[PDB]
């Protein structure tokens, strides 16, 4: 709600702005007043609360810079009686890599069901892990959205029996060794020129299957889930 | 005829609509326990947005079918 509220409240003021304090001024002043013109929704906020929440939004790249200004691809967060738990003003915590990866794999998962895993996390990564407006995109137009990932053998050059490309095996794992051995596989796709797909990693865990592989492949995506996400370190 | 609204972090919302209801109105009835303009809600079945303008028995919703919920703060 105070963050909905904050983006309305910079929404309106174009390119004019206001000053950190003016925005504090404004947000505390509306809240005081309350956001109900109701009960359900509503406590006390305090600065820190306002600091707190236009970190969120800058790190979503909502603002820009002593001088605050609204703002128009990049990064996102993880994002992961009543009276009882509104007293308790105060909320970082330290994460385990086991951690890590049990939540970006629930998440992954429930986004899938909310629209297959392969595709999702495929998606995922073509937006770095953004936000559903990704898929607020999908819903409004899937071509591109999807183009955003862009969704004798002659490689092997010995001949054999038999994206548009179901060339032998063995070229595949070459192709595949190379990539991840080397830590290039960000942005895997068909050797074949024109061929830009995004790779579903089962088909490339079928391509290559080694126990060396699988290691290497989930310390690569560990590794990109957590250089996309705003609030990791 | 009861339905439900599911948010991302997966709180469910429980709301009676009937057949004329619009979108506008279901959105309504959400930001009723939400307080959240309709400007930056957004509703989402069978991976299409709903469309405001259009009424509940237009998507063919029945009860129990959850119509998710889903944030959209730059627009608006
Ligand atoms: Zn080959
Ligand atoms: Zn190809």
């Amino acid at each position: 709600l105070l963050s909905c509220l904050l983006v309305r409240i910079l929404k309106a003021h174009g390119e004019k702005g206001l000053h950190i304090d003016q925005l504090v001024c404004l947000v505390l002043e509306a809240w005081q007043k309350g956001p109900n013109p109701g009960h359900t929704v509503a406590v006390a906020c305090t600065s820190t609360d306002v600091l707190s929440c236009i970190l969120h939004l800058l790190g979503q790249g909502y603002v820009k810079r002593q001088i605050l200004m609204y703002a128009a691809m990049g990064p996102c967060r993880g994002q992961a009686e009543a009276v009882a738990t509104l007293a308790s003003l105060q909320l970082g915590r330290t994460m385990s890599p086991q951690e890590v990866e049990g939540l970006m794999k629930q998440t992954v998962r429930q986004v899938q069901e909310t629209l297959e895993p392969d595709v999702a996390q495929h998606l995922l990564a073509h937006s770095h892990w953004g936000a559903e407006q990704l898929l607020q995109s999908y819903s409004e137009d899937p071509e591109p959205l999807l183009l955003a990932a862009g969704l004798h053998c002659p490689v092997c050059v010995s001949p054999l029996g038999c994206c548009m490309h179901y060339c032998c095996k063995s070229c595949w794992n070459e192709y595949l060794t190379t990539r991840i051995e080397q830590n290039l596989v960000l942005n895997c796709t068909c050797p074949i020129a024109d061929c830009p797909a995004q790779p579903t990693g089962a088909f490339i865990r079928a391509i290559v299957s080694s126990p060396e592989v699988i290691s290497k492949y989930e310390k690569a995506l560990l590794r990109g889930y957590v250089e996309s996400c705003s609030n990791l370190t | 005829m009861l339905i439900k609204v599911k948010t991302l972090t997966g709180k469910e919302i429980e709301i009676d609509i009937e057949p004329t209801d619009k979108v506008e109105r279901i959105k309504e009835r959400v930001e009723e326990k939400e307080g959240i303009p309709p400007q930056q809600q957004r509703l989402i079945y069978s991976g299409k947005q709903m469309n405001d303008e259009k009424t509940a028995a237009d998507y063919k919703i029945l009860g129990g079918s959850v119509l998710h919920l889903v944030l959209a703060l730059r627009g608006g």
